[PDB]
This record gives structure tokens, C-alpha cells and sequence, in this order.
């Protein structure tokens, strides 16, 4: 049985994201699922704009807030064990994991 | 109606008079009351006790 | 008991600030619901460690 | 006897109550008969929510046991 | 508060079951998630009723009332429902 | 399941959750010299790491205080039982934290607490922990009506820059 | 000596069970919810005491008594224990009508037997 599976990963921190994606692609490629590897998606800059003042009264300085969420896709073609192993490890710091049947 | 640019205290009620400090409690710029020291020196459960007494029968 | 009624669920009374329940202060925007005054302090740990 | 910047004490007078729960040493209306059979003055609700001696109120042509909060006025007549 | 006795019992059972309740301070929500039997403002005031005959320690942080059921309070809320003493609250265990 | 909330709202919402855990625990676990939360959401269980110097207190005899803490997070956010579990963890080499030292100052202060012992003492302790610089600011009216500020610095302290 | 009766009230107290009052005691009596009625004696307008018997003899028959009241009030469940020998303002009952009384085991069984077949 070959099941075509697409794993989407969404998370924030630059370097940690890279290492989580790297391990999953390498382990996949080593055990020749032949992947179609790292789809690096545009980082969404989420922008909130506020006045530096609680209580408005001083010479209009604005503090604005940004957050970048980085999304990356890896495609695996395998069934039973290989799917569940590769998903459940690389886990730990701040990664949301979604697995889709196809 | 005159109302005027001359001291026009909002209130405020304070335009020039404000470093001449009332309260007579300390007065502004520290001192003295001892200060910031001196350099000089069975057994179960909630939910199943309810189930046990659900034995009403009626 | 009737007469503590009235359909509030629309227009500022009553959507209120999840950290201080101040009504007027509301940043509704990312379903955040934080309040701009609260939001400055709160901003780290919720990313918002604005680079630029 | 206080102060306010804006307003102390408008008073158009008549301070509203509240309420008394009656007194009455009650449930006075029952009859004990001379050897020995007992009859109950005030009919009680057959409506199943009621353990019923709720003892239906005596109003002119209206009787209501208020245990069902106001609901259930039988005088006199049922809905066909 | 001036609360129906059925609802009074409803707070006390559920509170002691979880050992913990949390309520958004918002006078009449009507029915706050969790305690379905009871108006939330009545929950707030009866849990405050519980509080200064403590029994419960309130940690209030976000206008959101975090109420922990302390150990003297397990004995007396156990007494309220009656259910015989060796009653364990939520002191039991899942790692 | 909390179905298809947008992926930008979803992460930021998990960000509401994480930042929420920090504020609630600082006040609650204030006696336990509480430093931080890291929340890792994983399938079927939510893992929240309580970074607290006083982990024994956080545990409480026969895991009493830990369960009380789980339960506070459970009812508030509406986690169905055992879908969230809290674990106590030591903060790396304790003395550095700044937040641990800040809690230390509040307990000392309410006990009363002479100043040059305290200010230079916390400053000394963290510098001793091998910290590059430290600044403790007291802004406050001690016994005399008017607010006074003193900054007590021993350090190479940048203050500025990224 | 009427301590058997006291036991039955504690067993009814948990079952809930133990009423608040007259208006609802008499409610229980009349349509079958009632297995016990514990009236006392000493009260002003015994025009009420007429009425206890005036509810009793029906298809549902509950009658005991019990003298000078305040002790029987403690027996129900109105005490926020200060000292071990139950100080409260000792709130006066004078009827507790027993509804449901889920249990059975000796005390309920001995009292019902004795009332039916009185020595």
C-alpha cells in the first residue's frame, strides 16, 4: 500500500523550523519516498498599530507590533509505520502538525 | 465675553504655584524619616458516592 | 427575573477585554480581544516582539 | 448627611416597602369530624408535579395552586 | 446569594467534584459553561459566600475568579452533601 | 475539534493561550518564584511546562498542588480532563533569572528589610552567578511623602541595541 | 427511646428527604409522598393540631408525635456546628415529613413495624 500523504507544518521561529523540516525531508529521502521536499511559503507579517501612550498625551510616537508565521509543506508516500514514526518524531518545540489523507 | 489667555487654569488650578509644595508632610526632594539606610555604618470518591446513593429505588 | 434584559450582543456594550474587562479599550483584531493598553505589556509572550 | 459635587438627595419622598409573608398560623381550613373521619377544606392539585396537598387558593371564581409558579388555573373548567 | 436551593446544591456538588471552578466576571451571562443549572452571577456570589468562611481561596487574575477548594472546605462541603468521610476530592492521580 | 480557524488566527490564538498562561501563573505561583511557561500543543494532549525554581511547592504532597493547578487551567480554557497536564521543571542554574530574584525581593520587603543589605545584595548575588551586569531600581516613597529614585548598578549593562 | 426515630431523619437528610416545613409537609402527606409525620404537642393555636390528624387518615397514614420541640429540630439538618455538642441557634422544626428515605436497614424497618402494630 502506497498512501499519498501531505504534511503541513505551521510555526514561527526561523532556525527551529528549518531543523524540523530538514530532519523530516532527509529521513524521507534516505528511505527513498522521494519527497518533493520543502515548500517555503511566504511569511505572514501580522501588523497591529497602536499609540505608545496609554493615555494619549505626548507628541505622537507609535509602537507597532509584528508577528511572522512560517509555513512549510513536506509530501511523503508511504503507509503504516513510516507515516506515524516520521510525524511523531520530529516533535517538541512549537510546531503545529497537520496530516492529510489526500 | 473676555475669557482670557492669562494664566487660564483649567482646573489644573495650578499654573506657576506648583513647586511650592503643600501637605507639609515631608517636603519635596526627600528626607528624613530613617531612609534608605546609611553608608556611615473506601477513601473514594466524589462522583461514585453520588452513584452509590443513587440507590433510591423509588 | 425579567427586566435585566436587553440584546447586548452587538455594539460595544458588551464585548470586553479578556485581561482587564475594560470595555472601551478593545483590540478585537485577530479575535485577540486584548485591549491596546493591556496589549503593550502582554505583547511578549504572544510573539509581537516587533523587529522594525 | 454628606456632600456631593453634583447632587445630594433629590427625594420625591415615598420610600418603597417591601413585603411581609403574612403571619397566619394556618393551614386552618381542614375539618376533623366526630369519630373520626377527616375531610379537607380546600381541594388540592391532581397535577403530577405536585405532591398535592398544595391547597388551591380561594379566589372568587378562580382557584390556583401556585407551586406551579402561577400556571394551572382550574376553577370550574378545563380546555376541551 | 438569594439563590434557589436546588441551584445551591448544584454549585456545591460540581465545585467539589472538580475541586476547581473558574467564572468570567460578567453579571448575568445567564448560563456559564460548566454550571448549566444556575445563573453565573449567582455562581459568583455563592462561591464568594464559600470564600471568606474559607473553604476556598480566590486568585482573581483577569476578572476571571480562580477558586481552589482548600482542605477544611472539603470536610464541610462533604458535610453539605453528607456523603461519608473518606471522600477524596481531586487529590487522586493521573500522570 | 476546533475546526478551521485561519492558520494566522490559529497560531496567534495559541499565542493568546501561551501569554495567558504566563500572567495567571505569576500571581498564582508567586511564592514558588515562578519564571515562565512554555506550552507545546501536541495531538490529544496539551503540555505546559511550569518553569518554577521551587518545584517541591508546585508539586505539593502526593501531587496535590500540581493537580489543583491542572484543574485551574482545565476549567478556564475548557480542556476536558487529561487533555492538559502541567509539569514542574527547575529554572537553569536558579540565580540568574531576574524574575526569581524579583520574587525574592517582594518576600524580603514584606518581611522588613533594610535597604543596602537588599539592593546591593540582589545585585551582588546575580553578579556572583556570573551575570555580566545588573541594575535594580527602587522608585518609591520610603517613609517620606515624596517618591525618590535610586538606581544601583554594578555591571556592564547595555540597556540599548538589539 | 425515640432515638430510633432520630436515626431515620439522618438517613432521610442525605436522601433529601428532609423537607423545610408545614405547607410542603402537608403537601407530602395528602398524595402519598409521605411515610412519617412527627408533629409534637406544645403550640399556640392547637387549631393547627386538629389538622395534623385531619391530614393523617387517608390511603396514606403517618402519625408519631414528640413533646417539647427544639431537640427534634437539631435532629433534622439545620446545624453549623461550633462546639462538638452542636451549638447553633437550634432552629425549630416540629414537623419533618419523610419523603423518599432511600435506605431500609434496621431503623426505618423497626419504626414502620412498630407504628403499624403498636404493642
Amino acid at each position: 500500500s502506497v498512501h499519498r500523504i501531505r504534511i503541513t507544518l505551521t510555526s514561527r521561529n526561523v532556525r527551529s523550523l528549518e531543523n524540523v523540516c530538514r530532519d523530516l525531508i532527509n529521513g524521507a529521502k534516505n528511505q527513498n519516498l522521494r519527497v518533493k521536499g520543502p515548500v517555503r511559503m511566504p511569511t505572514k507579517t501580522l501588523r497591529i498599530t497602536t499609540r505608545k501612550t496609554p493615555c494619549g498625551e505626548g507628541s505622537k510616537t507609535w509602537d507597532r507590533f509584528q508577528m511572522r508565521i512560517h509555513k512549510r509543506i513536506i509530501d511523503l508516500h508511504s503507509p503504516s509505520e513510516i507515516v506515524k514514526k516520521i510525524t511523531s518524531i520530529n516533535i517538541e518545540p512549537g510546531v503545529e502538525v497537520e496530516v492529510t489523507i489526500a | 465675553y473676555g475669557n482670557k489667555e492669562s494664566n487660564g487654569e483649567f482646573g489644573n488650578e495650578l499654573p506657576q504655584r506648583q513647586f511650592n509644595n503643600r501637605d507639609n508632610r515631608g517636603p519635596p526632594r526627600v528626607r528624613t524619616g530613617e531612609k534608605f539606610g546609611k553608608r556611615e555604618f473506601k477513601e473514594e470518591p466524589k462522583e461514585m458516592t453520588l452513584d452509590e446513593w443513587k440507590a433510591i429505588q423509588n | 427575573t425579567l427586566w435585566y434584559s436587553h440584546p447586548r450582543k452587538y455594539g460595544q456594550g458588551s464585548r470586553c477585554c479578556r485581561a482587564c474587562s475594560n470595555r472601551h479599550g478593545l483590540i478585537r483584531k485577530y479575535g485577540l480581544n486584548i485591549c491596546r493598553q493591556c496589549f503593550r505589556e502582554y505583547a511578549n509572550d504572544i510573539g509581537f516582539k516587533k523587529l522594525d | 448627611a454628606k456632600k456631593r459635587k453634583k447632587k445630594n438627595y433629590s427625594t420625591p419622598k415615598k420610600i418603597k416597602h417591601k413585603r411581609k409573608k403574612v403571619k397566619l398560623a394556618v393551614l386552618k381550613y381542614y375539618k376533623v369530624d366526630e369519630n373520626g373521619k377527616i375531610h379537607r377544606l380546600r381541594r388540592e392539585c391532581p397535577g403530577e408535579n405536585c405532591g398535592a396537598g398544595v391547597f388551591m387558593a380561594a379566589h372568587e371564581d378562580r382557584h390556583y395552586c401556585g407551586k406551579c409558579n402561577l400556571t394551572f388555573v382550574f376553577s370550574k373548567p378545563e380546555e376541551k | 446569594m438569594f439563590i434557589p436551593k436546588a441551584n445551591r446544591v448544584a454549585i456545591y456538588e460540581y465545585l467539589f467534584k472538580e475541586g476547581v471552578l473558574v467564572a468570567k466576571k460578567d453579571s448575568p451571562i445567564q448560563k456559564h459553561s460548566e454550571l448549566d443549572k444556575i445563573p453565573n452571577l449567582q455562581v459568583i456570589k455563592v462561591m464568594q459566600s464559600l470564600n471568606s468562611r474559607g473553604w476556598v481561596k480566590e486568585q482573581f487574575a483577569w476578572r476571571h475568579f480562580y477558586w481552589l477548594l482548600t482542605n477544611e472546605g472539603i470536610e464541610e462541603l462533604r458535610r453539605y452533601l453528607h456523603l461519608p468521610p473518606e471522600i477524596v476530592p481531586s487529590t487522586l492521580t493521573q500522570t | 475539534a476546533n475546526l478551521p480557524i485561519s492558520k494566522k488566527r490559529k497560531f496567534v490564538s495559541d499565542g493568546i493561550f501561551k501569554a495567558e498562561l504566563n500572567e495567571f501563573l505569576t500571581r498564582e505561583l508567586a511564592e514558588d518564584g515562578y519564571s515562565g511557561v512554555e506550552v507545546r500543543v501536541t495531538p490529544s494532549r496539551t503540555e505546559i511546562i511550569i518553569m518554577a525554581t521551587k518545584t517541591q511547592q508546585v508539586l505539593g504532597e502526593k501531587g496535590r498542588r500540581i493537580r489543583e493547578l491542572t484543574a485551574m487551567v482545565q476549567k478556564r480554557f475548557n480542556f476536558e480532563t487529561g487533555r492538559i497536564e502541567l509539569y514542574a521543571e527547575k529554572v537553569a542554574a536558579r540565580g540568574l533569572c531576574a524574575i526569581a530574584q524579583a520574587e525574592s525581593l517582594r518576600y524580603k520587603l514584606t518581611g522588613g528589610l533594610a535597604v543596602r543589605r537588599a539592593c546591593y545584595g540582589v545585585l551582588r548575588y546575580i553578579m556572583e552567578s556570573g551575570a555580566k551586569g545588573c541594575e535594580v531600581v527602587v522608585s518609591g516613597k520610603l517613609r517620606g511623602q515624596r517618591a525618590k529614585s535610586m538606581k544601583f548598578v554594578d555591571g556592564l549593562m547595555i540597556h540599548s541595541g538589539d | 427511646i425515640n432515638t430510633a426515630l432520630q436515626e431515620v431523619l439522618k438517613k432521610s437528610l442525605i436522601a433529601d428527604g428532609l423537607v423545610h416545613g408545614i405547607h410542603q409537609a402537608c403537601k407530602a402527606l395528602d398524595k402519598r409522598q409521605a411515610v412519617l409525620c412527627i408533629l409534637a404537642e406544645s403550640f399556640d393555636e392547637p387549631n393547627y393540631k386538629k389538622l395534623v390528624t385531619a391530614l393523617c387518615n387517608e390511603h396514606q397514614i403517618p402519625l408519631i408525635r414528640v413533646d417539647s420541640h427544639k431537640k427534634l429540630g437539631e435532629w433534622s439538618g439545620l446545624c453549623k456546628i461550633d462546639k462538638e455538642g452542636k451549638p447553633r441557634k437550634v432552629c425549630g422544626c416540629s414537623v419533618v415529613v419523610i419523603k423518599d428515605f432511600g435506605e431500609e436497614t434496621p431503623a426505618l424497618d423497626v419504626v414502620k413495624d412498630h407504628l403499624r402494630q403498636n404493642s
